[PDB]
């Protein structure tokens, strides 16, 4: 159907799943995490 | 040749140079072995064989001691 | 912290025997059968939805909910092609606010408990989500003809339902589209699945113990009854004999097969298309036709003419007749057990027996 | 002991009746409950070829017996044929052709069909009449004089205060090499086969005293076929119905009463014509009590992972028997506790047991909690018993005679092949010309060098 | 029924031969020939040429 | 341990016709030879264990369950029980019309219980395998296909191996079975 048939709504802590570290200022490239913010905020 | 009718020992190696040890000290009363036949095998005299059935077991129990 | 107090005497010498005996009596139970003579859904898309969550790796089970779950998965895929031939099973892992279609839905348990030894070595990462697992299973099952009374069992732990979209206008399509789901829970009861179980039509239960959720597995293998809404169709069937190589392979027809295969000479044929197939029950790949072998239909008889109760009776009361009339033995206990309709008797090993394996009574055939 | 050591080997009643005169078992097979006994220690291919052949009087050829079975069995196929042939069951017989026919002995078959149909013999029971008989014995009963003979002959051979024996098997102990007398005052001791005697099954025990037993039958005016058949009658009889003994000779009378004493047959009295064979006498078999459980006695012995044995018996016997292969701790008037030490299994072997004697008996006497279990006793104890025999068996003696610095070396591979050929070679070197022949054999080929 | 009925009432009565009845050896020998491998029961099955 | 379960069709209807016959081959040889298979199968090892049933046309009564002639005496006292059931079934009997054609599926129904309860009487060292025999001479009643694929896939489930001896005529049933 899709990617997922949906994909993973933002359960909670979006900002506090893998926080602030793709590895404060770390990397930032996990896809739950930009997805998530671009459908929350 | 030399037709010897001794007694075949047939062992592993560890047991087979404490046998050779054995019989330079002369624990048993004589030179019983008489030639080393193999990277095993030895011979002994037919008589001392029960001599050897008994303290070879307990000589190898007396080493462990000291 | 005292416990052992627990442990009472009177005369002491039989004292403790009585309070050994009365924990141990009080160690087991017997379970909870049902009879029905109504209509049951008997080709049957069952469809298993299990968890993946963060929950499955909770250790309230002897090992961890996954592993339970999944060797009770196993003994269900086992007892529900044992006693159901026709139908099919499809198994879903939810996982990570995503659904995947673990194992598509067929008829043969290889492919099912070769998946599920598989699935024992898995992560259970994240929350479940039971929109996408729903939706898939309704992507499948829309277009199973309307006979098929389309069912989903899911296997339900944990509490956070992480769906991506609105799951109520989802068990709004599910009614209008016929399906029956059931959900099996663990450690609570949720508003949402009692609301999915209560609407498409299905059975929420929630577990106790490893005994309880064997008997829950076991309520589920069973055809469960139809309501008011479900087709009564005429499925076109189809019977095809086993044809060997015909006389020492006497112009033959040499095939591979049909679904790292060798060369088959000889087999089951088609009466549709006139394919080979080597296994018997099989859908029809090529045609659409459902193909059985006719005991398959006899395997599945004894739920339209079903068995009755045992009238029992613990104590010795008028018996006449001292031996079993299962198994010519004698009755060294006080649990006696007569039928309805011949009245014979019967013992407690031919109880379990008749009414759990030969599923007919030895009088009345007689 | 400049040979190898007294190792016990149970002859399974193959190696005792193949190794006899064909006369003898001739005359064998002249009662049925002999050839029932036979058929039934045969294995299971050979038993089922019997009961195919036994209705039939012609000699089937032999290309019908090599190919009733499959092909994959032929490995496991000879070993039935042979020992059909051997026990001379299957005689040979010829096709007016070339096939070889065979057939059964006629006298095996016939009493074979006697056995299972109506025969023209009556088994050797009889009763004039008598009834419930004064002083009826009790089925139990028979079980408890079962173990109190049998375990006052065993405590006798452990040599405790109870030696009832009467002296004839006591002198039948010492012959069979199982208590030699030495320094004639009487100190009766226990050889090393009568240690592993000891940890022996029952049934096992009790054969092995039929076949010792019999193997100097030529002592008492003993014939071997008529206590056979009477061993095999016993053997082959119910303990609840009741027998006589009008119609057996005077020296079958003085078997008898000798039998009496070994326990495993109840009389009443000397001069009475009623016998009952006891329990003992039901379960002699050429076999295995089991590994797991005896239908004799429950086992046991709990063996826990800690070395530990928790016997749930009380007799001296058996806890004399743990003494031998373990040392003990505890005694309470439901149990025993014993330890399995390195130091307890290395007198166990001193005085003579291969460990194989010791894991079958605590297989033997498993208690029915250590049951349920697919490896009934712990692994990490079993292979720790064999690592131990396998540190107190580690040499191994032969007698034999010297080939050292021949003159050549054709002549060396010549007696090298010479051995070969009379089967007298033991030992062989290739570089040094170390050779060791048969020294009973060596005259054959030192008379050989005398002739080139 | 009422003929069989008879017939069977009188031959249960008279009973138990054991070595005489049962087996004719020549009945035998053509039960071998027959389960030998070019005999009747043994359909010359069991082939499949591939 | 092995169980060897027979089981005789005897149908007095044909083997009476078949004794109006005057042929060689009687029920008595039919018995008999029944016997000497159960006392074959206890000869061949101690262990082994017998029950023979008789599906009579209105009752499934089993047949089983010193020495004066030189047999082994338990095997004498199988075949006195054995000779003496028979003689008890067959000769005091009965005379209906609406049911006479003969039974299978009620007798392998008591079979397939009497190997469930002597299963449970195995102790945990042993285990027993099992079979059923089944010796039948007449034609089957269609009636009680619906009951006889049951003890069919009993058999399935339990293990039990199911073997036939058909006499006079072919039996799709059973060889579907
Ligand atoms: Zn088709
Ligand atoms: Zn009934
Ligand atoms: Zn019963």
């Amino acid at each position: 159907x899709x990617x997922x048939x949906x994909x993973x709504x933002x359960x909670x802590x979006x900002x506090x799943x893998x926080x602030x570290x793709x590895x404060x200022x770390x990397x930032x490239x996990x896809s739950d995490i930009i997805e998530s913010i671009f459908r929350t905020y | 040749v030399n037709v010897l009718k001794g007694v075949l020992i047939e062992c592993d190696p560890a047991m087979k140079q404490f046998l050779l040890y054995l019989d330079e000290s002369n624990a048993l009363g004589k030179k019983f072995i008489i030639q080393d036949i193999d990277d095993t095998h030895v011979f002994v005299i037919a008589e001392l064989v029960n001599v050897l059935q008994e303290r070879v077991g307990e000589l190898m129990d007396q080493n462990a001691f000291s | 912290x005292x416990x052992x107090x627990x442990x009472x005497x009177x005369x002491x010498x039989x004292x403790x025997x009585x309070x050994x005996x009365x924990x141990x009596x009080x160690x087991x139970x017997x379970x909870x059968x049902x009879x029905g003579q109504v209509r049951l859904g008997m080709m049957r898309h069952l469809y298993v939805v299990v968890d993946g969550s963060r929950t499955m790796e909770d250790q309230d089970l002897k090992p961890n909910r996954l592993t339970c779950t999944l060797k009770l998965l196993e003994y269900f895929v086992e007892e529900y092609f044992d006693q159901n031939p026709i139908s099919q099973i499809g198994i879903i892992v939810t996982k990570s606010k995503r659904a995947e279609k673990l194992t598509e839905l067929s008829g043969n348990p290889r492919k099912h408990i070769t998946s599920l030894k598989k699935a024992v070595d898995m992560t259970c990462h994240g929350e479940p989500s039971l929109y996408n697992s729903l939706s898939i299973a309704m992507q499948t099952l829309k277009h199973m003809p309307g006979h098929t009374s389309r069912e989903v069992l899911i296997i339900f732990s944990s509490l956070t339902t992480c769906d991506p979209s609105n799951i109520y206008d989802l068990i709004k399509t599910l009614k209008a589209a016929k399906i029956r789901v059931s959900v099996i829970g663990l450690s609570a009861e949720v508003r949402v699945c009692t609301v999915l179980a209560r609407e498409t039509g299905g059975t929420y239960h929630v577990i106790l113990d490893e005994s309880h959720y064997k008997e829950l597995l076991t309520h589920h293998v069973s055809p469960p009854p139809a309501s008011s809404s479900s087709e009564c169709s005429l499925i076109r069937m189809g019977f095809p004999q086993h044809t060997i190589x015909x006389x020492x392979x006497x112009x033959x027809x040499x095939x591979x097969x049909x679904x790292x295969x060798x060369x088959x000479x000889g087999g089951y044929f088609c009466p549709q298309c006139r394919a080979k197939y080597c296994e018997l029950p099989v859908e029809c790949k090529i045609c659409g036709l459902t193909l059985v072998s006719a005991p398959h239909l006899a395997r599945s008889y004894h739920h339209l003419f079903p068995l009755d109760a045992f009238q029992e009776i613990p104590l010795e009361e008028y018996n006449g007749e001292r031996f079993c009339y299962g198994c010519q033995g004698e009755l060294k206990d006080q649990h006696v057990y007569v039928c309805a309709v011949c009245q014979n008797v019967f013992c407690v090993d031919c109880d379990v027996f008749v009414h759990d394996s030969l599923h007919c009574c030895p009088g009345c055939i007689h | 002991r400049g040979l190898n050591r007294v190792h016990l080997q149970c002859r399974n009643l193959q190696e005792f009746l193949g190794g006899l005169s064909p006369g003898v078992l001739d005359r064998l097979y002249g009662h049925p409950a002999t050839c029932l006994a036979v058929f039934r220690e045969l294995p299971s291919l050979a038993k089922n070829w019997v009961m195919r052949m036994l209705f039939l009087e012609q000699p089937l050829p032999q290309a019908a017996v090599a190919l009733w079975v499959k092909k994959e069995f032929s490995k496991a196929q000879e070993e039935s044929t042979g020992l059909l042939s051997g026990l001379r069951i299957w005689h040979t017989q010829l096709l007016p052709g070339g096939l070889q026919g065979l057939i059964l002995n006629p006298i095996f078959r016939q009493n074979l069909r006697i056995a299972l149909l109506g025969g023209g013999k009556a088994w050797s029971d009889d009763t004039s009449q008598l009834g419930p008989d004064k002083h009826a014995r009790d089925v139990p009963s028979l079980d408890k004089y079962a173990e109190e003979r049998w375990e006052v002959v065993l405590h006798f051979m452990v040599g405790s205060p109870s030696a009832a024996v009467s002296q004839d098997l006591a002198q039948l102990l010492s012959q069979a090499g199982l208590m030699k007398s030495t320094e004639p005052g009487e100190p009766p001791c226990i050889t090393s086969a009568g240690f592993q005697f000891l940890l022996l099954d029952t049934p096992a025990q009790l054969w092995y005293f039929m076949l010792q037993y019999l193997q100097t039958a030529q002592s008492r005016g003993m014939d071997l076929v008529e206590i056979l058949s009477f061993l095999f009658q016993l053997s082959f009889s119910t303990l609840g119905k009741d027998y006589s003994v009008e119609g057996m000779s005077d020296s079958l009378l003085n078997f008898l009463q000798h039998l009496r004493e070994f326990g495993l047959v109840f009389q009443r009295k000397r001069k009475s014509r009623r016998y009952y064979p006891t329990r003992l006498a039901i379960n002699l078999s050429s076999g295995v009590s089991g590994a797991g459980g005896t239908v004799h006695q429950p086992g046991f012995i709990v063996v826990e992972t800690n070395y530990r044995l928790y016997a749930y018996t009380e007799s001296e016997l058996q806890i004399a028997l743990i003494a031998l292969f373990s040392e003990m701790l505890y005694r309470f008037p439901n149990m025993v506790v014993a330890q399995v030490t390195r130091e307890s299994v290395q007198q166990a072997i001193a005085s003579g047991i291969t460990a194989q004697q010791i894991i079958h008996f605590l297989r033997t006497r498993a208690h029915p909690v250590m049951l349920k279990q697919t490896p009934v006793l712990p692994p990490t104890i079993t292979d720790q018993i064999r690592l131990w025999e396998l540190e107190r068996d580690r040499l191994r003696f032969t007698e034999g005679v010297l080939y050292n610095q021949f003159l050549s070396q054709v002549d060396f591979e010549l007696l090298l092949a010479h051995a070969r050929e009379l089967g007298v070679l033991v030992f062989e070197n290739s570089a040094k010309r170390l050779m060791v022949v048969t020294p009973a054999g060596h005259s054959d080929v030192k008379r050989f060098w005398k002739r080139q | 029924i009422i003929n069989s009925f008879q017939s069977i009432r009188q031959e249960m009565e008279a009973y138990t031969p054991k070595l005489t009845q049962v087996l004719s050896s020549s009945a035998a020998s053509s039960t071998i020939t027959a389960l030998s491998p070019g005999g009747a029961l043994m359909q010359x099955x069991x082939x499949x040429x591939x | 341990l092995n169980l060897l379960v027979i089981v005789v069709d005897a149908n007095p209807i044909w083997w009476g016709k078949q004794a109006l016959k005057e042929s060689q081959f009687t029920l008595s040889k039919c018995i008999d030879a029944v016997m000497v298979l159960g006392n074959s199968h206890l000869f061949m090892n101690r262990s082994n264990k017998l029950a023979v049933i008789a599906s009579h046309i209105q009752e499934s009564r089993f047949l089983y369950p010193g020495s004066k002639d030189g047999k082994y005496e338990l095997l004498t006292s199988a075949n006195e029980v054995i000779v003496e059931e028979i003689k008890d079934l067959m000769t005091k009997s009965d005379i209906k019309g609406q049911h006479t054609e003969t039974l299978l599926a009620g007798s392998l129904a008591k079979a397939l219980c009497y190997i469930h309860r002597m299963n449970k009487e195995v102790k945990d060292n042993q285990e027993m395998k099992s079979r059923i025999l089944v010796i039948k001479a007449a034609e089957d009643s269609a009636l009680q296909y619906m009951n006889f694929m049951n003890v069919i896939f009993a058999a399935q489930k339990q293990n039990i191996l199911i073997d036939a001896c058909v006499l006079d005529s072919d039996s799709g049933l059973l060889q579907q079975a």
